[PDB]
């Protein structure tokens, strides 16, 4: 597995049981109430899926889809985003935006 | 900028750091961009001064010297968009994009 970084969620990495991203005065949290909440910005945000599932978890795939599945892998919310296959990263930026970026079009070495 | 990211439109100024764990990318003052413990550098040492690292809207990291002159390019490109160079915890600098999805806590409706 891949070493967590505070404000990044690379493809493959998984948040749950309120694992959370942090960046200064913001967090984005894959809670236990199955709800993906961004505390931050002026008004924050949520996937709005309060208790629409049990044991949930957020996960970004290798085609830019950011998804919340439950314990038995039922999609609870998606970003409904998709592009080429490869490594993507979600950032929690200092401005409080949470944006996905990808794929890897240039790296410093393989 | 962000301590480990650089957004297209943002600049990693002279002597600037982006850092993640044991890996330290520096836009040094000998105009060489070096990622420390990353086995890699722009190899633009002495090739100018007051240099800057930038990110274009097509995914290129362009090193402009003091005034305006380009000194190094990634020479990898894509569509027009917001991009991100980020220091990967496994020790690479990797350009990412463009943006596929965006969450905006800064909008009333
Ligand atoms: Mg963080
Ligand atoms: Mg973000
Ligand atoms: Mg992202
Ligand atoms: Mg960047
Ligand atoms: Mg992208």
């Amino acid at each position: 597995n891949i070493p967590f970084t505070n404000n990044l969620l690379f493809s493959g990495q998984v948040l749950y049981g309120d694992g959370r991203l942090t960046a200064k005065s913001h967090q984005l949290v894959m809670q236990g109430d199955c709800n993906l909440v961004l505390y931050g910005g002026k008004y924050g945000w949520q996937s709005n899926t309060h208790g629409n599932g049990e044991h949930c978890f957020l996960r970004l795939n290798h085609k830019g889809e950011l998804i919340i599945k439950d314990d038995d892998f039922k999609t609870i919310w998606s970003s409904s985003s998709s592009s080429k296959h490869g490594d993507y990263v979600l950032i929690l930026r200092d401005d409080g935006f949470a944006v996905i970026y990808g794929p890897a079009i240039w790296e410093t070495s393989p | 900028l962000g301590t480990n990211y650089l957004l297209s439109g943002q600049t990693l100024d002279r002597e600037g750091h982006l850092k993640n764990g044991d890996f330290d990318l520096v836009m040094q003052d000998d105009c060489n961009l070096v990622l420390y413990n990353g086995n890699w550098q722009s190899n633009t040492a002495n090739k100018g001064r007051d240099c800057k690292l930038t990110l274009t809207d097509y995914g290129e990291l362009v090193i402009k010297n003091g005034d305006g002159s380009t000194v190094w390019r990634s020479r990898a490109q894509s569509v027009k968009g917001n991009y991100a160079a980020v220091v990967h915890p496994d020790g690479r600098l990797v350009v990412f994009g463009p943006s596929v999805f965006k969450i905006d806590p800064w909008v009333p409706g």
